[PDB]
């Protein structure tokens, strides 16, 4: 995907009493900002996690930030009886904005209740989404007449957001533009059936995230190949496993490739041997 | 309308007895937030875990990882277990060795 920075929230509403909300900031995959819910601060992971911003408006974005959460579960919990709401239900946003191919920064705002699409931002403005259903264009046409909330999220999305992602691409550099080499090895997984095998490459530690892994009989592609999900390391590096579906004997002269981009070209190669 | 988890167990590094490790349970998938994550060591709850802050994906759906130094010795068998309101039981998955 296109790179991004963003801030998510997860709000739990229990009963009238209580409720709960989660927030984080993200270079996509990677955690930059976390949230202290029980002392209204931000929590900066990296340390050029305030990009190029200065202490000064890092104060005031955190300001913002702890109003809004402060306020968004009582405005929910006010208008929960006018929007028919039963305990419990809950709620997500994602807000932010993305870098594309050509220069263009695009910025976005998406919610949801129940995690189903609810409302998302187009041209500045509120849109329902059509799985938000009566709430949701009752809640767009509501939005839409409190100004002030409207400015801050207008200038957040399209003035403050690209020219902070601008600043953290940069700023983080040196942890954003790296290159780590994966190691692998082979292993014997659970037998399909009986005679048959299922040979299993791991790899494990590359970064950036790409990366092509095949099971080989020399220069042929098995096309039995599966291939998992790539999952995340704590030091940010990522792990994916290649397994291939084969009869014993028919896992004679197979191999293992791993194309990535911090090899130099060259592949690593496992042979089952 | 609630999501299953799903619960995927893996070794940063290949396993050598004796040699530290990690184990990682990456859980995802999951539709509400609220779960319950141990690692295994033979049955028995590991104590020091780290795990990430929540997040979602493009779907809405949730995803965490919890992950923990270890070294890992020829007797030792580890999983990870998950307890999910859309599980009628807590789940177990072990970690594969060869
Ligand atoms: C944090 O970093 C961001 C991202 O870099 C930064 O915002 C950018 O600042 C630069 C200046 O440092 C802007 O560059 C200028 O943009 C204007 C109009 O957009 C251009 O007309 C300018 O071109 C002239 O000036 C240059 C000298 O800087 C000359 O080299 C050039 O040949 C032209 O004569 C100039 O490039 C850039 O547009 C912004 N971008 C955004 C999206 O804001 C920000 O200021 C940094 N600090 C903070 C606190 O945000
Ligand atoms: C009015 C009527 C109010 C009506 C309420 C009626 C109740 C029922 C309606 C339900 C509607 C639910 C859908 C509403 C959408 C709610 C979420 C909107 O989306 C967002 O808010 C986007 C995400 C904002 C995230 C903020 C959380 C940030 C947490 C901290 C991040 C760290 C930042 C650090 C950065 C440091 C400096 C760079
Ligand atoms: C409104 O909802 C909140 C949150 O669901 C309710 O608070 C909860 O009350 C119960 C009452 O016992 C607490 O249970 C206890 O939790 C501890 C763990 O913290 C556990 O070890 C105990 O055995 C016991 O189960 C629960 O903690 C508490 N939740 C929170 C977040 O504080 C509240 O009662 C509800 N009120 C109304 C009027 O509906
Ligand atoms: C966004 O699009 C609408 C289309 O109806 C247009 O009327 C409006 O002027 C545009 N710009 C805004 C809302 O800033
Ligand atoms: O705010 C976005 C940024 O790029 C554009 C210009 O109008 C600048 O004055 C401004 O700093
Ligand atoms: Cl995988
Ligand atoms: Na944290
Ligand atoms: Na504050
Ligand atoms: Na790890």
């Amino acid at each position: 995907g296109p790179t991004s920075f963003h801030v998510i929230q997860t709000s739990s509403f229990t009963n009238s009493t209580w409720a709960q909300t989660q927030g984080s900031g993200w270079l996509d995959d990677l955690q930059i900002h976390g949230w202290d819910s029980d002392s209204g601060t931000a929590i900066f992971l990296k340390p050029w996690s305030k990009g190029n911003f200065s202490d000064k408006e890092v104060a005031e974005l955190e300001e913002i930030f702890r109003v809004y959460i402060f306020g968004f579960a009582r405005e929910v919990q006010d208008f929960a009886g006018d929007f028919q709401m039963k305990y419990p239900f809950e709620i997500q946003g994602i807000a932010g904005c993305e870098l594309h191919s050509g220069g263009a920064i695009v910025s976005f705002l998406r919610g949801a209740l129940g995690g189903l699409d609810f409302l998302s931002v187009k041209n500045a403005s509120c849109v329902p989404s059509p799985e938000g259903g009566s709430r949701a264009q009752k809640f767009c046409a509501l939005i839409i007449q409190y100004q002030g909330i409207m400015e801050t999220v207008r200038i957040l999305l399209y003035e403050t957001c690209p020219r902070y992602l601008l600043g953290v691409l940069n700023a983080g550099k040196a942890d954003l533009q790296r290159q780590v080499k994966p190691e692998a090895w082979l292993s014997s997984g659970p037998s399909p059936g009986p005679g048959r095998l299922q040979l299993v490459c791991h790899v494990s530690g590359f970064y950036p995230k790409p990366v092509w892994v095949m099971w080989m009989r020399g220069e042929q592609e098995q096309q039995g190949t599966q291939l998992g999900d790539i999952l995340p390391n704590a030091n940010w590096t990522w792990y994916l496993r290649a397994t291939l579906d084969v009869a014993d004997g028919e896992a004679a002269g197979l191999s293992c490739r791993v194309k990535h981009s911090s090899l130099e070209g060259q592949d690593i190669i496992l042979y089952w041997r | 309308i609630q999501r299953t988890p799903k619960i995927q167990v893996y070794s940063r590094h290949p396993a050598e007895n004796g040699k530290s490790n990690f184990l990682n349970c990456y859980v995802s998938g999951f539709h509400p937030s609220d779960i319950e994550v141990d690692l295994l060591k033979n049955g028995e709850r590991i104590e020091k875990v780290e795990h990430s802050d929540l997040s979602f994906s493009k779907d809405w759906s949730f995803y965490l990882l919890y992950y923990t130094e270890f070294t890992p010795t020829e007797k030792d068998e580890y999983a990870c277990r998950v307890n999910h309101v859309t599980l009628s039981q807590p789940k177990i998955v072990k970690w594969d060795r060869d």
